[PDB]
């Protein structure tokens, strides 16, 4: 999407777009487990 | 090679871009050649054949 945006904004600001650019260039050349559930946050103290 | 064709594309046009301006300087150097071949008097100049 950002390549009309890149029309439409002209040259002096093409560098902006390099990474773009790579990924873009990638497409063409080229389970999960929970985290920060927040139980390290609970506390047991025997000593109360 | 199989590598990305970005350098096909944007070797074909500033290969047309500097045709368009070479061929302008065609004309330039034309209108040159022609009056200098009309005040000599003699066929597209004198050094080179025709």
């Amino acid at each position: 999407d950002f390549i009309a945006e890149a029309n439409a904004k002209g040259w002096i600001m093409a560098g902006s777009y390099f990474f773009d650019l790579v990924k873009l260039n990638g497409s063409a050349t080229e389970d999960q487990f929970d985290t920060g559930t927040g139980l390290d946050k609970s506390s047991f103290d025997p000593t109360q | 090679g199989t590598g990305s064709q970005i350098m096909g594309n944007m070797f074909g046009v500033f290969n047309s871009a500097v045709l368009a301006l070479g061929g302008i300087i065609i004309m330039y150097t034309l209108m040159v050649s022609t009056m200098n071949t009309a005040h000599e008097g003699q066929m597209l100049g004198q050094k080179w054949s025709s």
